[PDB]
């Protein structure tokens, strides 16, 4: 007699929250009835969410004909910034030799501050080359290996005629 | 053409062409396509290289990739898509079709033409009137 | 032939980025205006007209470039397929998402001085409360919908999909640019970065919509504080449950609700 | 009017035609993956054997 | 080194020198490769035995081994990561790069020096006055 | 009988035919189970082709289809199953089945029957007394 638990918005706010797990909050069933009906739908919701999570999780992959298009996407970048890290290196390379070697006064900053860009731009082009043996690797163990298996398997049966 | 969409396929020759020599082979073609995990065979690549060349020299250049580069890129051929409709019922290789089946086909599968309609597209379909329908000359004379 | 092209994309980028500025500004104005009107001035002062002309107005903006925007895709469209009249690209679907954007795009407070009754019952008490709303209370909240546009500038802005080379190439292996394949991408290459920044900006937007809801049946300060609020929301983010705060009205339970439905999967993406 | 309407209802054509053919080689390319891959290399590793007596 | 390292190194030899010999061959090493999952071919692993390789034998020994170990520990050899910047812009395998090339790479390409310096590192660096420039020199002059 | 499953028996037989030709060969068979996934061998596709062929063409034909698909969606031949249980204990490959193998594996295996009752089976079961009771016939006169 308080408009509580018989309201038809309150019971599906509970059912709500039960299903999901999150928990009662004032309303809770004051009959045995509510309770089993609670444990049928918690115990329903513990395996229906588990289960839509991992259908959600699957529908967000690619595809082999996207991934092989992706792959493309990402061989045309990873040039780019390698020829870039590497010119950095020959730049600073033939700037310290300038420094130390050409000008009558050595100024002594300079040449520590191109010595300090050089090992980052070596580490920059250590750290470029990485992500291509990973997509390398990566883009590798996805061929068939059936149609050139039936391929060679016929060429053996047909040299079996020496 | 923007110089920078010159730019761009040029970036990407540089890619299908390694080695430089400022061509592309059945060989680089091979190596580049595998490295992406596909696997095509000699005659899947023989036939992609054919598709492109136009010199008949055997070797892919860069005029003969900004011609189709440029074409692929946007636009939808509606003659590269009738010819698909009209052999994804010649099963047997040839570039020929029957009438009778041509008919069959027209009169019994998806929205229905009457048998006046279907004569009709027979007697301007069939222009020697031997019985045998080529579909190319039809998609010539009515696309075009 | 590259002619009439290349002179629409940059046009519609234009359009897209015209078109956000004005659908944020319209949103600030609200966010500064409801903070405001409760307590500094009344409904009745000329700041509530003078700042709500300035919303009106930039919604009819946002309206006018909308419907150009929609224009120069027609004429793109007309150019790509092979067409002279322009009644050929118009379809069903396409009137009807220009509808949708539209009756989207224009809802906003009016300006005026109205009222109604709202009722509800006190959580954890059973105590009925009556006190007289506001109108604009109502029209506010949906003005939260204008947030694809972010996300269509973001789409038209990548530096990948807009590649030449790669359109061509993925057009040789008959593959379709649409959004699901950069949602995929972008998932593929940085999958933490989008649930972080997914999960940061509905926690503010959530709790600012849960205090504004709350604030007409709470003279405690329980669900009507910030920081009351935001620990409630990440509270029923993780799916703990709630402790002694529980909505006194329906908004703060739709959005409750909102904000557990996006947990139970946000979680389970992140572990992964 | 006809023209115009049969014209839309040839771009619909054209693109439910796109549609339905590439669930015909999602589905080869998901059943691809069944292969034993161990007969075979057990009957082409027998073949070699015979065939290294020559 | 102390006598502790030496007896990590003479264990890790121990391992690669699996049936004795003294020695490590190619079979030895593949062997020892590919228990780890690696695939190496015959070309690779007679690469790898010739980097190591002193005394024109084709078999590593101890005293040739305990060499390059103390050396491949510490430090960075920017010598080693010079040469393979180098290397990032030759495509053609051999070990000459085109001055022109070279002026444009350093022109146009990250960091963009001035005419005059890039004139004067192209002048300085072409020992012999031709275009074919070395790079093998260069980084044996300069890098003293 | 109907006209309707008799359209889908050509609709199924227009799979296996990859050609116009109206024949399904050992090509077609074993093309189509190996897109299905299915890596049958020579000696299996022989025994497939063979064990529905009626007029000794090696080509199957499309009564031949008819005549296997029309029983085998329907009913459980237990002639099909009895000469299974038969083979289970015919490890050798032949037709035949010693009495005393039969006499204890009727004796000890199962719910097992008394002495009188595989006294009276063999006596009647053999037709001879040669002692190589075959089961091929004691399908075709016990169960028909
Ligand atoms: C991911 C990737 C990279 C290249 N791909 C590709 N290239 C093709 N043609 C090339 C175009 C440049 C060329 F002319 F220099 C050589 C021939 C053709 C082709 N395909 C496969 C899809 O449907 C059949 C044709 N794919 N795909
Ligand atoms: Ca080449
Ligand atoms: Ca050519
Ligand atoms: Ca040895
Ligand atoms: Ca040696
Ligand atoms: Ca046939
Ligand atoms: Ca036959
Ligand atoms: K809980
Ligand atoms: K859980």
């Amino acid at each position: 007699q308080q408009d509580v638990t018989s309201n038809f918005l309150g019971a599906m706010w509970l059912i709500s929250i039960t299903f999901l797990s999150i928990g009662y909050g004032d309303m809770v069933p004051n009959t045995y009835c509510g309770k089993g009906v609670c444990l049928l739908t918690g115990i329903m919701g513990a395996g229906c969410t588990a289960l839509v999570v991992a259908v959600v999780a699957r529908k967000l992959e690619l595809t082999k004909a996207e991934k092989h298009v992706h792959n493309f996407m990402m061989d045309t970048q990873l040039t780019k910034r390698v020829k870039n890290a590497a010119a950095n290196v020959l730049r600073e390379t033939w700037l310290i030799y300038k420094n130390t070697k050409l000008v009558k006064k050595i100024d002594h900053a300079k040449v520590r501050k191109h010595q300090r860009k050089f090992l980052q731009a070596i580490h920059q082009l250590r750290s470029v080359k990485m992500e291509q043996r990973k997509l390398n690797d990566q883009a590798n163990t996805l061929v068939d290996l059936a149609k050139t298996q039936n391929i060679m398997y016929d060429m053996i049966s047909d040299l079996n005629e020496r | 053409l923007t110089e920078e969409q010159i730019a761009e396929f040029k970036e990407a020759f540089s890619l299908f062409d390694k080695d430089g020599d400022g061509t592309i082979t059945t060989k680089e073609l091979g190596t580049v396509m595998r490295s992406l995990g596909q696997n095509p065979t000699e005659a899947e690549l023989q036939d992609m290289i054919n598709e492109v060349d136009a010199d008949g020299n055997g070797t892919i250049d860069f005029p003969e990739f900004l011609t189709m580069m440029a074409r692929k890129m946007k636009d939808t051929d509606s003659e590269e898509e009738i010819r698909e409709a009209f052999r994804v019922f010649d099963k047997d290789g040839n570039g020929y079709i029957s009438a009778a089946e041509l008919r069959h086909v027209m009169t019994n599968l998806g929205e229905k033409l009457t048998d006046e309609e279907v004569d009709e597209m027979i007697r301007e379909a069939d222009i020697d009137g031997d019985g045998q329908v080529n579909y190319e000359e039809f998609v010539q004379m009515m696309t075009a | 032939k590259l002619g009439h092209r290349r002179a629409l994309f940059e046009k519609r980028k234009r359009l897209s980025d015209y078109a956000l500025i004005f659908g944020m500004f319209g949103i600030v104005v609200m966010v500064i205006e409801t903070e405001l009107s409760w307590g500094a001035y009344d409904k009745a002062s000329l700041y509530s007209l003078a700042l709500k002309c300035l919303i009106s107005l930039s919604t009819i903006i946002l309206l006018g470039l909308i419907i150009v925007y929609h224009a120069r895709e027609i004429q793109l469209f007309m150019v790509d397929n092979g067409a002279d009249d322009w009644r050929i690209a118009m379809t069903y679907e396409r009137i009807f998402f220009i509808c949708l954007e539209i009756l989207v795009c224009a809802i906003h407070p009016i300006p005026g001085n109205y009222t109604f009754t709202w009722t509800a019952r006190l959580a954890f008490s059973y105590a009925p409360s009556t006190t007289t709303a506001d109108v604009d209370i109502i029209l506010s909240i949906p003005m939260f919908l204008r947030l694809y546009l972010i996300a269509r500038v973001m789409l038209l802005h990548s530096k990948l999909f807009t590649d030449a080379s790669s359109r061509s190439i993925g057009a040789l292996n008959k593959i379709n640019f649409n959004t699901r394949f950069v949602m995929k991408t972008l998932m593929t290459i940085c999958p933490g970065t989008v649930l972080l920044v997914f999960s940061i900006s509905l926690w503010i937007i959530a709790a600012w919509t849960v205090r504004a809801c709350e604030r007409y049946h709470d003279q405690q300060d329980v669900t009507s504080n910030f920081l009351g609020a935001m620990w409630l929301i990440s509270i029923t983010f993780l799916s703990i449950g709630y402790g002694d705060m529980v909505p006194n009205t329906y908004c703060g339970k739709g959005v409750c609700l909102l904000t557990g439905i996006m947990g139970a999967g946000c979680t389970a993406l992140v572990v992964a």
